[PDB]
Formats: structure tokens, C-alpha cells, sequence
DNA sequence: TTTTTTTTTTTTTTTTTTTTTTTTTTTTTTTTTTTTTTTTTTTTT
DNA sequence: AAAAAAAAAAAAAAAAAAAAAAAAAAAAAAAAAAAAAAAAAAAAA
């Protein structure tokens, strides 16, 4: 099989992030390589129960061999019931002035002491990045080298692969996905209105195939059609990082059947587009069916529940949904 | 130069339940997290949307119109039939737009969302994803039943500061006043009543009403036309 | 030179396509140019298969076959596949080769959205789909899980914009209905190009909700007759429901006049259904208090039953009488001049400016019938549950005009509701 | 030990006010088992009473039947026993079902049946026994707290042609107390919808000597912020049998001609509940805004 | 230049799919039948 | 003429039948595919 969905996420909320202590030793005694804090941990379990909710569940999640990057990982391993590889190819970033030591991290041998039953010996790493540091230059054709390398072994070591689950750190985060989209460096804005992969703690990215009708890696294309979600995280964006106040509102885009006894629904792995929200009748996709449809507000108050989400193996965050679109089926020609 | 491709998200999302309360609620929190305490509060909320089968065998979510207190902290209408909710068969499938955008642009936008996006219209600042899907919904469309007042019927008043309140201190004194041998089942009620503050006419017996004083919670179809079934 | 046999699955398209292209360039559809294309079939059969294939596509085809052609002849001129005189010259075989290489091309991308919205309004036409028709309709309903499945799944939703059509435009749109089944009970058939009293609202609008009518079966369609659909009359004299009213302003006066008697009339049979139409309304009126004919009863100590336990007695035959406190149900209703637009304006009004007056009865008792079932309700699901009947602008007529003569009063937001004694439309003076 | 009864008593009451109510529960029903309170029968009745009360906080059919068939038994043929199990029985359509149960209304047959043993001094065919022995009834009235009860467990169960027996039955007795009168109007316009029924517009009317009988005493007898139940049920009423105009007369008289804001939030939804299938949603937006909203 | 053969296009026939109507099954209501008790009539002393 | 026994009716209770609504099956209509026939093109004499 040839994979469809890859998923990436930056690493919980660091311990040494905290007010104060006492912040705990590096558990297996490397410098820098902390712990999450609970709130860390909660962030993953967030994550863990948004990926949970989806069709499009990981096969398995490839680890940072980073200790914080498996404390990420071992909620999500033991909840969807996959493996987790190490892969030294998604590591951290350090230059090669950063002081006193460049960090890079133990074997399975000591992590699987910490993480027993979630990661598995079976994968050998795709590469090691420099062990001196690495330039920003060294840094992003490292992860230009690992994309080609690492997808051609998944695909011969787990042929049954179509969806998989990267957990790692900021840099680790935006240069592998500025390289898997294909730009020249990881600095260009997505788009030429300016955005960036979002990635603050436990934020998702992902990356999903334009559909034809086995395949070489180099005759792919993809797009970031889930940037730097935090939608379903508690505090939404934190200690965001980036290569160099907003307000809240929700539109319900209804769909509605004819006959009242004939109820019409949405494609699993579908995909979406709007435009024209700002004028008196938007444009939308849904898979291969395109739309319009008349701004509407309810009488009453329609509240919708994403932590009363199903499952398909504070104040309570809810959305008052007074304001719709009622989409007319409008199909191309 | 090619035409700039719109941002395609997907539609594989959280799949959400949704509860069309007849209530005009504000964007606060304030006001929502007391409309949502209305029809039976945060649990019921989310066990009336596990409740499948025929739409005749489902009791549905309750709606309470008035959370209102009396001082002594009883229901200060404890005599409350609520409104009920039914879980729909048929919803369609529908999308949920999260639309982040600067702060005080609906302030300065009517207060509508539509024209909120429509002042940021050639501005970097204007960010929308999908980011849930709603597949099933409650609506409260059965009535809430007869309700009487028990503010004035006397005993009606010795419940409510018994039962409906819980005060030990003026529920003994419903309790106390009821007999064990009652000494006379024909007469008043009335005539155990130490409570005359409210004058009661001679001819009641102060009976309470039944749970449901209607027992079909639509309308029951008299429409009064001459019954062709009538045989 | 392009041809088609009409019976191949290519060649109705090709139909569509010609009838679009002559039209769309010359204002009219060159039959003598579009059979050159089907030399196997007779100019009615193709008119025939045309309206039938306009039928089903209605408004919200017609017009995106139109948009789509005038955005690839743009495209087709800016791209010199298509000089200005093939355009003048009506050259078909040319036009539809282009249209046949224009889809060949779309139909190998994989349909996407430009950011840019006015890319997607050139890139894209489009047809709206008709499922829900915002026909209001949840279908003569009785049973208790058809009322609670239809009345959970219905929407409970306002308009923040005005609708995707223009509502100036859309107030032509319902008007062109209503003046057609206005003229539909007039009369078995009618011709849209010749005896539409509306032809200052656009002739293609007239014709594009002709062709919705015929979708919706409001219309049947033989070539240029519209054709009278019963279904219209069967819905009156189902959902209308004037003559018991009619016996109810007539049960008003067989009551009233005997309730200060004391001694009255006794109910001891089934009373007509209309005689509940009546006394139902006129207790509620605080007229009425009932008395019990005093039928003495075989109770006895160790008996227990009710089914025909001294049979009568437990509906023990009432006296109804007037209570001594109140009347509430008098005079309140007046000569109001009746609802009257232009000459077939509202479903009512007949061709010289007065009432049908039984299409009138029919039709108010219809919007009271559903009102008394109905109250604090808008122009617009009043629209929407009469759409196979009536539109908004036939219904603030009837809803005024009951307020003005009081069986309505209306609410906060132009609600309707009936207050009283209004089954009493037709009263004796 | 009175001091430790009426500790147990309130601190019951207390904690029923608040979360995790089964604590309240296990007090009283380690009181009903405790020899110091429950040899004191006035204190098994007040206990039987109190987790009647606490029952209401907490929501079920089950455990309420079960508690009330608990203190119907003793404290036999009894007015405010009587009278507390038709409050009791309100909020909840969860409590519907003790009333459209057999297993009540069977009960409630027995009882009526042994309250004509005691007032006639007869064995009677499938009585309850008399235990409590005091009842004394020289003019040989019925009881209309047994009457009303079982005629309730007739109504309730859709038996509403044998529920209008019992009314008929407590009219004889009390001609003019309010929820005889409306309980009996209530009776004959539920029986009278059934489909097939021989005199079926005569059957409403009945309905409507003791709904308006009711609202006349209502009217005419109480004090005015509590008439406004009069307006709003008779306009119920209308409701119910789908007379929905009528309906709205009566639930307008709530918002318009009264103070209290109580029953303006049901007149108020049920005019809501009707303005959306009718469809000024305009109109229901903004009242319910205007009394619903917060 | 003419005749024969092969290929392509058009028309007709057959089969499958969708829509509509009828029949069967289940549920609720109403009426009738069965059983028990009381009253009236007939037979026997 | 009186008393006792038996039969019938009535009130009541319980069960069965009748009526309506819902679901499934059968029939009818429409669309698609296959087969046959005719026309056109190519090759051979």
C-alpha cells in the first residue's frame, strides 16, 4: 500500500517550562531531554482523544528518540493500539553553538526502562542528524534527505501503512513539513497572504495525497489540509515557535435532505474548501460535490459538542451555533 | 500567474452531537452554562443523545422553563412538568466553520459573524478551518403539561415549604398534622390545617394534580372533524 | 460536421448544448439550424425531448447551461479557438466540438477551489439541486411517529442576508406563480408567450418558473399549454375546510339563544362534529357553565365497574346554559372590505377584481385551518407550508385582514394567532 | 434520641439539596432500621415522608414506586399520605409510569374496595384487610382521597372511560374542590380521542363541564397569582387536544394580566414550541428572549 | 470500372431497475361472550 | 296455597374479533444493453 495520511505533532508542555520547582532530573541523565508536566500530558491525552475520534486512526506513531516526545506518545500508543519506532530522523534541532554539550539521545535500551509495551525494537532509524549540531541549512536538506529515504523503508518494513503518526519537536515540526510540501526553505510563508505551520505544544499537522483516477515518492504531491490544529486541545496555541488579539465565532454549514425520512451525509476522508464567505452566498467542496447556500440564524441556540465527540476505534468547551449556511446541493457541470 | 488554490481541509473530523434549545441564549458563558442548566443540566445533556430506538419508546431530555429559587432554595415552581426533547432520526450531516479573527470586529460589525468576516475582506487576518462535524441533534418540540399554582392552596403551600424546600423546619410541620388513624376520610383536608393565612374556599379538598395531566405530550389530534372510524 | 441520431446517449446532450448556444448568441432557438445536427428526427420530437430535458433542470439548470456556455465562448474567443463570425454565423458543428473539448479538458482535474472567489465564479457554473424544494410540506401526517419524526428533524431557522436570489427579483419570482394557478383554477389550460398578464416582469424568468411549476407537477406541459393540475383544487377541498365554519357560525346561534333559559338544550346524543367547533370555543369563551340531568344510579357496596356501568350515566346527559358571570364573543367582528390585488394577484381574486368568493371560503378557512393549528406565525412559513397553493404575497392579505376583522390578533414580530370565536367567518349579519 | 431523629432528618434534607443524594438516603433508611427511631410510629411515618421528598431530587420511576407502595400500606386510607403521593408524583415523566402501571392500580382497587368493608362493616370480594381501626364514618360518605387516587390510576394507562368512573364517583361528594374537577374534564377528553369511539364530540364536552367548573372555582375563589393556573391549564387544555388558538387566549393571560414570571416561561414556550411549527420565528426568538433568555 | 467483402452505424429487442400499488401483519379499540349471582317463574307437595 | 328448585338475565370480567396502520411484496414503467439489419468503405478482379 502507498500512504495516504501522515500525521505530525509537536511534543507536550516541558516540565522546565513550569513558575517552579522543584523542576525534575532527565530521567535518563542527558542534558536538556526534561520530562512534560501533567498539563504536558494533558495536551497529549487531548491530541490522543481528537486522533481517536477520526476514521483515519495512525497504523503506528514514529517517536523522537527524545524522552518528552515519548512521554507525548504513550497515552496515544496504549488508547488507538498501535507501535511506536524510534526514529532518530525526527529528532530535535541544535546548532552547532549551542552550549555546554549538543544533546542526542540513548537507545530503546533506556527508553524502553521508561516506556515498556509502547515502543517497539522492530524499525532501524532512516538517519541521525549531525551530532556537532547542524546549520539551518545542514537542518533543512537533513530533513529534505530523511522524507525520500524514511517513506520508501515504511513502505517495504509495514506495507499496510496508508495513515502514520510523527511526534517531535518546533524545528522538527515546520522543516519536516515545509520539505514534504516542497518549497526551498523553511522560512517561505504556505501561501503569498503569509501563513506558517502553526506549532505551539500538542499542535496537529496534516498532510493528505492529491487522488488519482505502487507509486515513487518523487511523482507525489500533497497538501497541509489540517494546519497546526489546537482546536481540540483545553488552551488552544501555547509556547509557539516559528522560522524568522483575535476573537472567536462558528458558522454550521447544514446540509439538508428532501424527504424528512431520508437523512444524507458526509464522506469519510472527504475534503473541503470555502470561498466568498464575506458575500451573501459562499462556494464549498465536500469530497467531489460542490455547494451553496443562504446565511440563516436559528430561532433558539443551537449549542454543538466537540467533548461529546463519538469514538470509532474549566467551563466545558462548547460552541453556540446561532449563526448557519444552509447549503443547497449546487453541483458543478 | 495560476489562480491561488483555496486551502482544501478534510472532512475526516470529530464527529458531534447538537441541541436545539428554544432559548435566545447570549455569546457569554454566563447565559449558556444556565440555558444548558435549564434542560436538565451537563450530564442529561449528553445521555439524551445515546437514547436510540422507535421515537414513541424514547422519554427524551427534559426542559425546566423556570430554574427560579424561592429563598428557603426549593424549586419556587416544584410544580414543574417539563418541557421534552427528542433525539432526530433523520439529521443530516453538517460542517462547523471556527472563524478566528481580530478582537472588537464584531463590536464593530452589527454584531453579525457574516459581516464581521466581511469588514477583514482584503486583510492577512481573517483564518477559517472546518473543524467539526454535527451528525445528530435533539429538538424540544413536546409541550410543557398543565401546570397548577400551589401558593395558594394551603397544604399546597405546607408541600412546597416541606417537600419542595427540604427545611426540616417547616416540613415537620406537614408531617406533624398528619394523622395515623385518619379520625375522618370523608372530610376536607382542610380541617388538619393549622395554616388559614390564605383564605381557602369550603368546597376544596385540595387534591393535587397527577405527573402528567396530559398523558400524550404532542397534541392528541382532536381536530373535530366527524370520526369516519367511529363504527 | 458533427451529427447525432436523438436516440443515442451523446446525442441529447448535443440537443442541450445547440438549443443553449442559438439561443444564448441569436435571443432564440434556431429550430432550422439545430435539426442540420439530426437529420434522423422530426422537429417535434426534438422539441419534445428539449422541454422535457428544461423540465427537469428547471430555473436552476436552464440558466447554468446559459452561464457555463457564456464563460467557454469567453474563454474559447480569448483563447482563438472561436472568431467573432462563427459566433455570428451560428457555425453549431464548430460550437459544439468546442463544448464537447472544453469538458474533455475539466473532466481531468479533480475539482478544487480557488481562494479567489470571482475565479470561482468564472471557473465554475452551477446547479442547484432541488431536494429540499422549500416546499414546507411534511405530507397530510396523522400518526404519532410520522408527527414526531417530521417535528423533530424541521428547521427553526431565520435569514440573516437576503436570499441567494435577489428578493426584488424573487418578488417577481412568486408573483409569476401565483398569477399562473391563479389562472390554473380559471381555467384547464394557458399559453405562456401570449395571455400572461405578467409579461412586464422578464419573459425568461416567466418561462424558467413555467418550467419549475412543471417540475414541481403544478403544472402539466403540452408544448405551449401549461395544463391544469387538480392536485390544486384536491388540496383546498382537503386542507380548506369553510363549510364547518359554515355550520359553526350556524351551531353559534342554536347554543346562544337557548343558554339563558337555564333549561336548554341537553346533549344526550352524539352532537354534530361541527356542534365541537362550536360549543368547544364558545365554554372556553366563559359563556357556559353545564348542568347534569340527574339520571339515579344502581351504586352498590362490593361493585367495581365503568364500560356500560348504568350505561348513559357516566356521560350523564348535560344541560348547557349560560354560567351567570360573562360574555366575552360579541359583535367584535365588521364589514372589513375583502383582500383584493390585481387581477389574478393572490390565489382568491378573480380576473375582474373580486373574490372567487369559494376559492376565498376555501382558502381563508385553509390559512385559518392552518393557523388555528398555527398560531405566531410568520408571512414566510405560512409561504412555505402553502407553497403548493399560496406565497407571501397572497399571505399578509389574509393575515391583515383577519386582524382588522379580529379572529386574528397578532404578536410581537408579526405573528398570527386567532383569538375567540373564529370559526365564525360567515356569520348571518 | 429525638435531638439524633431530627439530625438525621435534616442533615438528609441537606445533603438531598446537593450532589451524591444516595448519601441522604443511606441516613434515613439506617433510620427506618434503627430500633431508637423507628418504634416511634410517628417518626417511621416522618421518615417514609422525608426519603419520599429526597426521591423527588433525584429522578427514576423505580425507587419512587417502591417508596411510595412503602407508606400507602401503612398509614392506611390516610388523607395527606394520600395527598404527598399525588404531589410527589409532578415533575419527571418518569413518574407517569406509577401511574399508568397495573401494579398501582390494582392497589388502589383493593384499598377502595377495603375502605367499603369498613364503612358498610362487610367482608367485600378482593379487599385489603383494615389494620388501621379508628375510621369512623357515620354519614357514610366515600373517602375522595381514595376516590381521586384511583381514578388517577385509571386515567393514567389510558383507562379514561374507568378513570371518569372514580370522578364521577368523588363529584357525588365534593361537588366543588379543584383537581376532582380537573382530573374528571381531563378523563373524558383522553378517553374521548381514542379512535373509534361512539359519541365522540359529546365525550369532549364532558370535558369541559369540569375543566370550566374548575376554572370558575379557581377564578372566583383564590387569590389572583393563583388563578393565573387557571388561565394557563385551561389554556393547556387546548393545547393537548391540538384546539391550539384556544390554547394561546389562555397562554397570552399568563404573560399579559399577571406579575409572578413562573408560568409566563411555560405560556411562553408552549407559545414558542407552537411559533416555530407556525413559524413567526421572529417572534418566538424574541420571547424567548424576553422571558427564557437570562 | 465493377464486384465482393469487411467494417461501421443505426435500429430493434431484451433485460434490468425503479416506482407504485396491494397484501399481510401488528397494534389498539370496541363489542361480544362467558361466568357468577340474583330474581322470577314454574312445578311439586 | 306455599315453598323450593331451576332457569334466565344482568352486571361484570375476560377473551376474541374488528379496525387501522405499517411493512413487505408484486406489478408496472423506464432505462440500458444486445442483436440484427443496413449502409459505407475498401479491396480485388
Amino acid at each position: 500500500m502507498v500512504v495516504n495520511t501522515i500525521y505530525i505533532a509537536r511534543h507536550g508542555y516541558r516540565s522546565n517550562w513550569l513558575p517552579e520547582g522543584p523542576y525534575p532530573d532527565p530521567l535518563t541523565g542527558i542534558d536538556s531531554d526534561v520530562p512534560l508536566a501533567e498539563h504536558g500530558v494533558q495536551q497529549a491525552k487531548e491530541l490522543a482523544h481528537y486522533l481517536l475520534s477520526l476514521d483515519n486512526q495512525p497504523e503506528a506513531a514514529f517517536a523522537s528518540p527524545f524522552y518528552r516526545c515519548l512521554e507525548t506518545v504513550q497515552p496515544i500508543a496504549k488508547l488507538l493500539e498501535i507501535p511506536v519506532y524510534l526514529e532518530r530522523g525526527i529528532g530535535e534541532w541544535y546548532r552547532p553553538d549551542r552550549k555546554p554539550v549538543i544533546p542526542v539521545p540513548a537507545g530503546y535500551e533506556i527508553l524502553s526502562k521508561f516506556f515498556p509495551g509502547v515502543i517497539s525494537q522492530e524499525w532501524d532509524s532512516t538517519l541521525t542528524p549531525n551530532e556537532k549540531g547542524e546549520t539551518e541549512q545542514e537542518m533543512y536538506m537533513r530533513f529534505k534527505k530523511f522524507w525520500p529515504l524514511f517513506i520508501e523503508r515504511v513502505e517495504k518494513e509495514y506495507p499496510n501503512v496508508e495513515c502514520i503518526l510523527l511526534v517531535t519537536h518546533a524545528a522538527s515540526k515546520i522543516a519536516l513539513g515545509m520539505s514534504l510540501l516542497g518549497y526551498d526553505n523553511p522560512r517561505m510563508s504556505l501561501n503569498e497572504n503569509g501563513d506558517k505551520i502553526r506549532s505551539g505544544s500538542c499542535s496537529l499537522d496534516k498532510y493528505e495525497i492529491l487522488k488519482k483516477s505502487y507509486i515513487p515518492f518523487s511523482d507525489r504531491k500533497w497538501v497541509l489540509t489540517m494546519n497546526g490544529n489546537t482546536e481540540f486541545l483545553s488552551s488552544g496555541e501555547e509556547m509557539n515557535w516559528n522560522f524568522d488579539e483575535v476573537e472567536t465565532v462558528y458558522i454550521s454549514v447544514d446540509i439538508p435532505s428532501g424527504n424528512y425520512k431520508e437523512r444524507t451525509e458526509i464522506a469519510k476522508s472527504a475534503i473541503l474548501q470555502y470561498s466568498g464567505l464575506e458575500t451573501d452566498a459562499p462556494l464549498f467542496r465536500i469530497g467531489n460535490r460542490l455547494y451553496e447556500g443562504s446565511w440563516e440564524r436559528l430561532v433558539g441556540t443551537e449549542l454543538a459538542f466537540p467533548n461529546a465527540a463519538h469514538v470509532h476505534k474549566q467551563s466545558e468547551k462548547i460552541y453556540r451555533i446561532k449563526e448557519r449556511i444552509v447549503l443547497s446541493n449546487v453541483r458543478p457541470m | 500567474a495560476p489562480p491561488l488554490i483555496a486551502d482544501e481541509f478534510t472532512l475526516d473530523l470529530p464527529r458531534i452531537p447538537s441541541l436545539e434549545l428554544p432559548l435566545n441564549v447570549s455569546t457569554k458563558h454566563s447565559s449558556i452554562q444556565k440555558a444548558i442548566k435549564m434542560c436538565g443540566g451537563i450530564e442529561k445533556v449528553k445521555e439524551a443523545f445515546k437514547e436510540h430506538g422507535p421515537i414513541e419508546s424514547q422519554h427524551g431530555l427534559q426542559l425546566y422553563l423556570n430554574d427560579d429559587t424561592d429563598s428557603d432554595g426549593s424549586k419556587s415552581y416544584f410544580n414543574e412538568h417539563p418541557v421534552i426533547g427528542k433525539r432526530v432520526p433523520f439529521r443530516d450531516e453538517s460542517v462547523i466553520l471556527k472563524v478566528t479573527m481580530p478582537k472588537g470586529t464584531l463590536s464593530k460589525n452589527n454584531n453579525s459573524v457574516k459581516d464581521s468576516i466581511k469588514s477583514l475582506k482584503d486583510s492577512n487576518k481573517l483564518r477559517v478551518t472546518p473543524v467539526s462535524i454535527v451528525d445528530n441533534t435533539i429538538k424540544f418540540r413536546e409541550m410543557s403539561d398543565f401546570q397548577i399554582k400551589l401558593d395558594n392552596v394551603p397544604s399546597a403551600r405546607e408541600f412546597k415549604s416541606s417537600f419542595g424546600s427540604l427545611e426540616w423546619n417547616n416540613f415537620k410541620s406537614f408531617v406533624n398534622s398528619v394523622p395515623d388513624n385518619d379520625s375522618q376520610p370523608q372530610e376536607n383536608i382542610g380541617n388538619l390545617i393549622l395554616d388559614r393565612s390564605v383564605k381557602i374556599p369550603s368546597t376544596d379538598f385540595q387534591l393535587p394534580p397527577p405527573p402528567k395531566l396530559s398523558m400524550v405530550g404532542f397534541p392528541l389530534l382532536y381536530k373535530y372533524k366527524a370520526n369516519p372510524f367511529a363504527k | 460536421k458533427t451529427v447525432y441520431h436523438a436516440g443515442t446517449k451523446d446525442g441529447v446532450q448535443a440537443l442541450i448544448r445547440a438549443v443553449v448556444v442559438t439561443k444564448s448568441i441569436k435571443n432564440e432557438i434556431m429550430w432550422d439550424k439545430i435539426t442540420k445536427l439530426f437529420p434522423n428526427n422530426s422537429l417535434d420530437n426534438l422539441k419534445k425531448k428539449w422541454t422535457a430535458r428544461r423540465v427537469r433542470m428547471g430555473h436552476s439548470g436552464w440558466r447554468a447551461y446559459v452561464d457555463k456556455w457564456k464563460k467557454m465562448l469567453v474563454l474559447a474567443i480569448k483563447s482563438e479557438k472561436i472568431s467573432l463570425r462563427d459566433v455570428e454565423e451560428l457555425d453549431l458543428i464548430k460550437l459544439l466540438d468546442i463544448w464537447t473539448s472544453f469538458d474533455e479538458k475539466e473532466i481531468k482535474r479533480p475539482l478544487f477551489l480557488y481562494k479567489n472567489y470571482e475565479e470561482n465564479r468564472k471557473k465554475f457554473t452551477l446547479v442547484r439541486d432541488d431536494t429540499l424544494t422549500h416546499s414546507g410540506n411534511d405530507l397530510a401526517m396523522s400518526s404519532m411517529i410520522q408527527r414526531e419524526i417530521s417535528s423533530l428533524k424541521k428547521t427553526y431557522t431565520r435569514k440573516i442576508s437576503a436570499s441567494t436570489k435577489d428578493l426584488s427579483k424573487s418578488q417577481s419570482d412568486d408573483y409569476i406563480r401565483t398569477v399562473i394557478r391563479s389562472i390554473l383554477i380559471e381555467s384547464p389550460s394557458t399559453t405562456r408567450n401570449e395571455i400572461e398578464a405578467l409579461k412586464n416582469v422578464g419573459n425568461e424568468s416567466i418561462d424558467n418558473v413555467i418550467m419549475d411549476m412543471a417540475k414541481e407537477k403544478q403544472i402539466y406541459l403540452h408544448g405551449s399549454k401549461l395544463e391544469c393540475t387538480d392536485t390544486l383544487p384536491d388540496i383546498l377541498e382537503n386542507r380548506g375546510n369553510y363549510k364547518d365554519f359554515g355550520v359553526a357560525f350556524q351551531y353559534r346561534c342554536k347554543v346562544n339563544e337557548l343558554l339563558e333559559a337555564g333549561n336548554a338544550i341537553v346533549i344526550n346524543q352524539e352532537p354534530s362534529d361541527i356542534s365541537s367547533w362550536v360549543l368547544i370555543d364558545l365554554i372556553s369563551g366563559e359563556l357556559l357553565n353545564m348542568d347534569v340531568i340527574p339520571m339515579v344510579r344502581n351504586v352498590r357496596p362490593l361493585t367495581y365497574t365503568s364500560r356500560r356501568f348504568e350505561i348513559r350515566t357516566l356521560t350523564p346527559p348535560l344541560i348547557i346554559y349560560a354560567n351567570s358571570q360573562t360574555k366575552l364573543n360579541t359583535a367584535r367582528k365588521s364589514a372589513v372590505k375583502v383582500p383584493l390585488g390585481k387581477p389574478f394577484s393572490r390565489l382568491w381574486v378573480n380576473g375582474s377584481g373580486s373574490i372567487r368568493p369559494n376559492i376565498w371560503k376555501q382558502v381563508v378557512t385553509m390559512v385559518v385551518n392552518e393557523i388555528i393549528f398555527h398560531p405566531g406565525i410568520t408571512l414566510s412559513r405560512l409561504q412555505s407550508r402553502c407553497r403548493e397553493v399560496l406565497s407571501l404575497h397572497e399571505i399578509s392579505e389574509i393575515c391583515k385582514w383577519l386582524l382588522e376583522r379580529q379572529v386574528l390578533i397578532t404578536t410581537d414580530f408579526d405573528g398570527y394567532w386567532v383569538n375567540h370565536n373564529w370559526y365564525s367567518i360567515y356569520e348571518s349579519t | 434520641y429525638e435531638q439524633w431523629f431530627e439530625l438525621f432528618m435534616e442533615l438528609s434534607l441537606v445533603i438531598a439539596k446537593y450532589q451524591s443524594v444516595e448519601d441522604g438516603l443511606s441516613v434515613v433508611e439506617t433510620a427506618q432500621e434503627v430500633n431508637v427511631f423507628f418504634q416511634d410510629p410517628e417518626r417511621v411515618k416522618m421518615m417514609k415522608f422525608v426519603k419520599l421528598a429526597i426521591v423527588l431530587q433525584m429522578d427514576d420511576e423505580e425507587e419512587l414506586a417502591e417508596n411510595l407502595r412503602g407508606l400507602l400500606n401503612q398509614f392506611q386510607f390516610n388523607r395527606k399520605v394520600l395527598q404527598v403521593f399525588m404531589y410527589s408524583l409532578c415533575r419527571g415523566p418518569s413518574s407517569l409510569n406509577i401511574l399508568s402501571s397495573t401494579i398501582q392500580q390494582k392497589f388502589f382497587l383493593r384499598q377502595l374496595k377495603a375502605f367499603d368493608s369498613c364503612r358498610y362493616n362487610t367482608e367485600v370480594n378482593g379487599q385489603a384487610s383494615i389494620t388501621n381501626k379508628e375510621v369512623y364514618n357515620p354519614n357514610k360518605k366515600s373517602s375522595p382521597y381514595l376516590y381521586y387516587i384511583y381514578a388517577v390510576l385509571l386515567y393514567s394507562s389510558r383507562g379514561f372511560l374507568s378513570a371518569l368512573q372514580y370522578l364521577t364517583r368523588l363529584e357525588e361528594d365534593i361537588p366543588d374542590d379543584p383537581m376532582v374537577n380537573l382530573l374528571m374534564g381531563l378523563s373524558h377528553i383522553h378517553r374521548a380521542m381514542q379512535r373509534l369511539t361512539a359519541q365522540r364530540h359529546f365525550q369532549i364536552f364532558h370535558g369541559l363541564r369540569y375543566l370550566y367548573r374548575y376554572h370558575k372555582i379557581r377564578k372566583s375563589l383564590y387569590t389572583d397569582l393563583e388563578k393565573q393556573e387557571a388561565d394557563y391549564n385551561l389554556g393547556r387544555a387546548f393545547h393537548l387536544i391540538g384546539l391550539v388558538s384556544i390554547a394561546i387566549e389562555y397562554y397570552n393571560r399568563v404573560l399579559e394580566n399577571y406579575d409572578d414570571g413562573k408560568l409566563k416561561k411555560h405560556a411562553a414556550y408552549n407559545s414558542i414550541i407552537i411559533y416555530q411549527q407556525s413559524g413567526n420565528v421572529e417572534l418566538a426568538d424574541h420571547l424567548m428572549e424576553k422571558y427564557l433568555s437570562i
